[PDB]
């Protein structure tokens, strides 16, 4: 790159911009870390709720299989149409799109509530709420993973700047400064020579 | 959605109308999970923790550019009846996505 | 020599001139002309000429010019972040400022010295172009605050009218300006 | 030049704040202009004559096409007059020197004309000593009631503070007031940027019995709050308005109102009480207890007023 | 040297486009070599032999092992011959000065021996005037058939455009053709990057009745689009290609297609119509509404063609 | 010129001087006085002065000084982690070393030049303060190994004793040091 | 001086020489000898020697050399993407290009002037090594298109033969090349 | 200075391992201090006195407040004495020049006093010639048993290897030993960074009859393994992932153990056999899956050490 005073000023300005960018990215990472540590607590709550839902769902399954034959519960599972009515809107977090799950779970798929075995309704409702709690857990996990990936990206950018962009600009600045100082030294030497020659050629000629 | 766990849990999820697969070992569950992903109809796949501790080892083999069929590990009903380790899972998750062992 | 503005002749000239029109090779390479470096240029006559502008161009001309300069300053400030994280990392308001800045640079500051119409521009034509651009900016910011996307804003054909404004002849410019102001108001009423 | 003229025709002493009430203490302004154009000369003459500030001023106006030796001699004449008035008639003298960059260039040219080999960066090797002989003539003397105060004005050649002229001036003088180009192009006058500015002798001339008991703490709190507002203004561009905390939005509002009302003074002449009132009104935008640099006594005595000095009741 | 030889081989006027419609004599070539090496000299001699232009070419050869002070006389003698031929025998003369860096080296040597007050990098302060007294001898004179066209060649020492020799030369001449080392390393020939290049007299020779009505606007649009592509390359160097929008992706594709097709042409001789249709095929990669610098008439007349339609 | 240590005068000076006391204005901003930055500062006279310290103040003095320096180094090395996440979320041992670094900064490195007693400090008084601090750190490390809460330790009455240590007169310091070393051991013995 | 290629001697030399063999300090520090900066170096004799290379080494030798240079160009370009995104998150084809560039460097470009065999390399030995590398690259590219993961490609023992090719004496090399060709064919036939 | 004193104390011929086994030939150390402070002078005098190395030593000590010409003349006197001893009394002389940066500053001062043509940073244009006239006096002469060895220590200004002093010194000398500031920050002494250091004459000074037969292969393997560890840890920073291939973690652990045991030796006077034992213990990598940079069958003879220290 061309060493000039104007180019030296441009390099110094670029160094200042890089330092300001490092500070800005650190502030962004601070905000991301605050959001991430909120989301980790929220996901912990969701996971505990999922634990309780799974506990009661398995209890209901065991009680139903004790009080009803496996063939009957298997046929009941066959009879209900699958709750395939699911979709994920593209939630946008920090400029990134994430799939946010939502399930309809229509009650029209429940067959003969008063005609089913004794504990089939209880197991059905327990597993339905367990599944929707699982969808809640999945939403929390995907949001947390996206925020963590954003934190890692910001850390990558900050590290790259502070480690290879700023030192390179500093080295370029010192190189340009040395070249300019050398040119100034050469100019001073030439000025000394021509002053000496002025004095000498005036002295002998008189 | 879809769930991959022991046949009891798969039957219980089919009881609520959700796709379920019964698997006893990790390789069988992952093999069927690949075909399930290739199907792509379900937006979410649940896999047992005692079956596949880390389904991230299978998420990225398929769905290379798309993430809509999200997947997550879950505690199987056998150990969920005993109890799920929420705090250990949270610590390992924050370590996995950050890596600084920061808690309390 | 070498474009080094720190050279003694340029520095000696800085200290005695009331206006400084600094050119940069970056815009000349792009064939963006007149290629005046806005950041590095200045004029010390803006304040003293304001009464003449009010009497001869429009009573609100100095305020309009100051608003344009403030937009350019805001764009210059946001470019520091754009060069850092890319233009898509900005919010809608800041990205709107960036887009309005490039609109200003492309269809107000550019001037083709060889085009038979664009070679010359009267003060009132420049006033009309500035008024059109700032009316579009105000309406676009209002639409941003009501939830309209910036990529939706950028597709309006009234942007094409603003861009082609500078090629309109002096004689027929007032009608074009009135039509374009009506179009701005109508487009940002209909498109919310 | 506008700021120089405004300071020249607005600067005054406040003996009533010290409790002296001694308006008998005279005040004079010595204005030295070096390497100015006819436009600047006409502006300065008009400004000094229109307000009547000429009657307490002495003008040494050297034009750009005048001999450079006259440019070198101009600050000497101005400081001779200032020293005479201050230390022989007890005047309080403010000396404004515009522009010291022109003086340094004249010194460089005269040194080259005398066949002297230039020093660092092409300027004379004795430029530090010459600038010192100019600057160090200001001061207060034990046993004498007069004073000489200097406000050199210099244009940094490429907005570079590493340039020899601003560098040596910083070595010799007590701080600096830095004008801001980004403030100027946003329409704010005077475009003084508080963050890079610094007065090294400020803490000696403010406080109880001099200005007011709260001056230093108010200044510190204003500085810290403005810095926070500026960096949050940078952050909000990427993370958005709502992502910030409520106090962060309050800092944003504070920085905006600060630039709008405190810095953007215009051609108003604000007494120190007016400026302190505006500062307290701006600090009242921040929640009480967020003002950490200020003691609770001053907060209780002054916090609460709202922005009425500039808008709603000018 | 290859580019200069190719230009001397292919250069021709187009009277049919200019409306003159007459047969034209070929260029007479005056070749001034200053400090030329044996490799470059042999290349030039063999090229002029193969193209048969030696019988109408005057050669002033100063070798790299010849004394360096003769390089002061060499271009002045060459241009004296060129001016004589052009303005007293109606010849159209093309003058090639093989290396002006060596001429400036000899000038610096003479000035330093005389202790001339130097400019930047130790070159004498009168170097601008001395180079002007050489360059300004080209042109066209009223009432004369002949002409002098100069194509000096200089090697910027460290590819530094701010070096005194290229700086003064650019201050004297009507623009310049700048070669790009990045394009050369890509294998693109000729490695001419258009952004730092310039032709100040381009407006005089192009347009309606001279080449074609869309020439100037097509050139401007190409410059704007290529600059956008370069900026988007710089952006990709930060955010990565996958993070781009589709329009920035289009500009990136235009930039690399431009480099690989419009610039990279090898030794083939393209007519101005071929170059213009290639340019329009390149511009057809972009959305029609983004050709802001082209009038709608030219867009309607020429937009749409594809590169694969030009060549298989 | 602007705090750049690479300038010729600073480079020439640091090549011959035996110590560099890098006074820092950031510490002065945070009311840390004498505001000497313990990082980026060095002294080459420790090794040669070690025998005099062993003879004249205490035989254990160099090792105690090294222990204080190591605690400061650990506090410095945890600064990035405590920056990314707050100290409350930090691990218990890291929390303890951060707190002991703060204790050192507040009660040993801090010195009130205007205080009627703290303006001067003898070598033995500094040695006593350092030994009290290392006794606290040893006891707190043991207690953390045996499961007490860091917030219980951070409220011990011995902490204000260590804080007030540097404000006692020179002749009163020996008995104060003895009774404080008794109190610290008793307090940490009482804890579980 | 200081490795600055802009110094007068280097620049005045570059104007007259026909070949420019630029050495690099970064390669010399890491013991990557001969340490030629292949990106900065050039030769103006490469084209004029092509008939001799076709007649005396192999009819297709210039094409092999051009393909090797293209692979090095692609690897150098992809290094920036590697540093930006990380080598993990780019496609298996680009990872194959990166690994083939690494193979080219360490097994063809690197040469030990003190090794009793590696110190000298005939033109035909270099041509054989280039043929080995390019055959491996094309077969591995076909395997990548064939759904083979790059992990097992990178684990193939044929890479050891390719790496050890340069230590084979000139007398043995013609047979080692034949067996290496057959092994390259057989390995990616065995992938099925 | 500490490393210079340690080398002066510990340097020995080791003729017993040599094929020409004999009673030790006379060995001497000529020590030249240039621009030295009183504190460093006291340190060096104490170091040479406390171990008896002074008896086999000649010291030339130019203080910082001495006339500047004596700093110029000091290496001339030191090398004159060294050449006299080595080539007229068959001594093996080791010469240590404490700080060539001070000598070059003195040379710049003298040259500017004579108003010579300047150089890259004010140093005389002939500084290369002067430094060469100093350094080239070292060597071994055919037909004479003695030898002259030079270890010029110099302080790189601002750690810039492209500064004129280290640049010209490297252009003259056969290699360099470069101290690492990062290794110094980690508390490692001596903080020698092996990656940028080089000994040009090494490849013909080790082998059978000189050191041990496995010396060059062991050195090649250590350099390769440390480079692999460093280039793993540098990629870890960019990737930000400790989770990585298993064999990479073996090199990171190898690199840490290498820095903490092989490089970090304090004031220990390790013999070449002891250093080779430590190196082979550090070679806990896989015998063939790793340790493949240098082909060697010395694994069967030396591999299998379990890091046990004394």
């Amino acid at each position: 790159v061309s060493p000039t005073r104007m180019n030296l000023l441009q390099r110094r300005g670029q160094l200042r911009l890089a330092q300001k960018g490092v500070d800005l990215l650190k502030k962004k990472r601070d905000a991301l870390v605050a959001e991430f540590f909120g989301l980790v607590r929220e996901a912990m709550e969701a996971r505990k709720a999922l634990d309780q839902a799974a506990k009661e769902a398995y209890a209901a399954l065991l009680l139903a299989q004790a009080f009803d034959g496996p063939e009957v519960v298997a046929g009941a599972a066959l009879g209900v149409p699958p709750l395939e009515g699911v979709e994920a809107e593209v939630e946008n977090v920090w400029g990134s799109k994430v799939p946010r799950l939502k399930a309809t779970f229509p009650d029209g798929a429940l067959l003969s509530p008063v005609g089913t075995p004794a504990y089939t309704l209880e197991a059905s409702r327990a597993f339905r709420r367990y599944a929707e709690a699982l969808i809640r857990v999945a939403n929390t996990e995907t949001r947390l993973k996206k925020i963590g990936e954003e934190i890692k990206k910001t850390t990558r950018r900050v590290n790259a700047l502070e480690q290879v962009v700023i030192p390179g600009i500093r080295a370029q600045i010192r190189f340009i400064q040395q070249v300019l100082e050398q040119r100034e030294r050469e100019d001073t030497f030439r000025l000394k020579r021509i002053k000496g020659k002025i004095e000498a050629r005036e002295a002998e000629e008189e | 959605m879809a769930v991959i766990a022991d046949p009891e849990t798969a039957q219980g999820f089919r009881l609520a109308g959700l796709e379920g697969y019964g698997a006893s070992s990790a390789e069988e569950a992952q093999s069927l999970l690949e075909t399930l992903v290739e199907r792509g109809g379900y937006a979410l796949v649940a896999v047992d923790e005692a079956l596949l501790p880390d389904p991230e080892r299978a998420v990225e083999r398929l769905m290379r550019g798309r993430d809509l069929p999200v997947l997550l590990p879950i505690a199987g009903l056998k150990e969920a009846f005993q109890g799920h380790d929420v705090e250990g899972y949270m610590r390992e998750l924050v370590r996995k996505t950050i890596g600084f062992d920061i808690k309390l | 020599p070498g474009g080094d503005m720190s050279e003694p002749v340029t520095q000696s000239t800085l200290r005695i001139v009331g206006a400084f029109w600094r050119l940069d090779a970056s815009l000349a390479f792009r064939r963006h002309f007149p290629a005046i470096n806005w950041n590095g240029s200045y004029s010390l006559f803006t304040s003293a000429l304001d009464p003449w502008y009010r009497e001869n161009v429009a009573e609100d001309y100095p305020e309009l010019r100051d608003a344009i300069s403030e937009l350019l300053q805001r764009e210059a400030g946001l470019q520091e972040i754009v060069q850092l994280v890319g233009p898509d990392a900005l919010q809608d308001a800041e990205r709107l400022v960036i887009e309005v800045g490039r609109i200003i640079r492309e269809d107000f500051l550019q001037q083709n010295a060889y085009h038979e119409v664009d070679a010359y521009c009267s003060m009132k034509k420049a006033y009309g172009i500035m008024k059109m651009i700032l009316a579009f900016y105000k309406e676009a910011e209002a639409a941003i605050k009501r939830g309209v996307s910036i990529d939706e804003i950028l597709q309006l054909p009234v942007l094409e009218r603003i861009g082609r404004a500078r090629y309109v002849s002096e004689e027929e410019f007032p009608a074009y300006f009135e039509e374009a102001m009506k179009e701005i108001q109508g487009a940002f009423k209909a498109l919310a | 030049n506008e700021i120089a003229a405004q300071i020249a025709r607005q600067a005054t002493v406040r003996p009533d704040l010290s409790g002296e009430g001694e308006k008998e203490e005279p005040f004079a302004v010595v204005f030295a202009a070096m390497g100015i154009t006819q436009r600047e000369l006409s502006y300065f003459i008009q400004e000094f004559e229109r307000t009547g500030a000429l009657s307490r001023s002495v003008l040494f106006l050297n034009k750009a096409d005048d001999p450079t030796i006259e440019r070198i001699l101009t600050p000497r004449m101005a400081l001779t007059v200032a020293e005479y008035l201050a230390f022989e008639h007890d005047y309080h003298v403010l000396v404004i020197l515009t522009d010291m960059t022109n003086y340094c260039e004249a010194l460089r040219e005269i040194g080259a004309a005398r066949e002297e080999i230039p020093g660092r960066r092409g300027y004379p090797g004795y430029m530090y000593t010459d600038l010192a002989t100019i600057y160090e003539r200001a001061g207060v003397v034990e046993g004498k009631k007069g004073s000489v105060t200097q406000i050199p004005i210099l244009s940094m050649p490429d907005d570079d503070r590493t340039h020899p002229i601003p560098d040596l001036t910083g070595y010799i003088t007590e701080g600096q007031i830095q004008l801001s180009r980004e403030l100027h192009r946003k329409g704010i006058y005077p475009p003084i940027d508080p963050l890079p500015s610094l007065s090294r002798l400020m803490n000696n001339g403010v406080g109880k019995g001099k200005t007011r008991e709260d001056h230093k703490q108010v200044s510190d709190q204003l500085y810290s709050a403005y810095a926070n507002g500026v960096d949050i203004r940078k952050l909000v561009a990427i993370i958005g308005e709502d992502a910030l905390t409520e106090n962060d939005r309050r800092y944003l509002q504070f920085a905006d109102a600060f630039e709008r009302f405190f810095i953007n003074q215009g051609q108003q002449n604000r007494s120190i009480e007016e400026s302190l009132q505006i500062a307290w009104a701006l600090l009242s935008m921040l929640p009480q207890g967020e003002l950490k640099r200020i003691s609770k006594d001053h907060i209780g005595k002054y916090y609460g007023q709202k922005l009425e000095e500039i808008w709603g009741a000018p």
